[PDB]
């Protein structure tokens, strides 16, 4: 699992 | 053994004269074996390397860059999540600390990335984070 990319 | 806390403090300690070598290279060692090491040694790097003092910050990134280099793949698996991505474009980009930045820490920045979509195309998240801070042009 991992987080989305910053915007 | 001293924990990863202890080993990074020492690695990163704004009263260091020089680079604590010694210390690094025992991070790098030390997180490079543990089930909870990376995500751990991740978590760490990333609130030293957005420390208001350079020279806290650069001597994270400097350990960043060694322990990459190590074959470390572990190490690589969570340097490349976004969930440590995002922390490094908020200490570049201006839409966060990235004006607060000194632009020594984030041209190193800029060029850590840089060298691991050369030498680490198998990771993508890199890549892509990377491509981002070029459309947004702070890859000059």
């Amino acid at each position: 699992d991992d987080i989305s990319l910053l915007k | 053994p001293e924990t990863l806390e202890a080993r990074i403090n020492r690695a990163t300690n704004p009263l260091n004269k020089e680079l604590d070598w010694a210390s690094i290279n025992g991070f790098c060692e030390q997180l490079n074996e543990d089930f909870e090491g990376p995500p751990l040694a991740t978590r760490l790097l990333a609130h030293k390397i957005q420390s208001p003092q350079e020279w806290e910050a650069i001597q994270a990134l400097t350990v960043l860059e060694t322990c990459m280099k190590s074959c470390g793949k572990r190490f690589h698996d969570e340097v490349g999540k976004f969930r440590f991505l995002n922390e490094l474009i908020k200490v570049v980009s201006p839409k966060y600390l990235g004006s607060r930045t000194s632009e020594k820490v984030k041209n190193k920045i800029l060029e850590l990335l840089y060298s691991w979509t050369v030498g680490l195309p198998e990771e993508v998240k890199i890549a892509e984070a990377y491509q981002m801070l070029k459309k947004q042009g702070i890859v000059k």
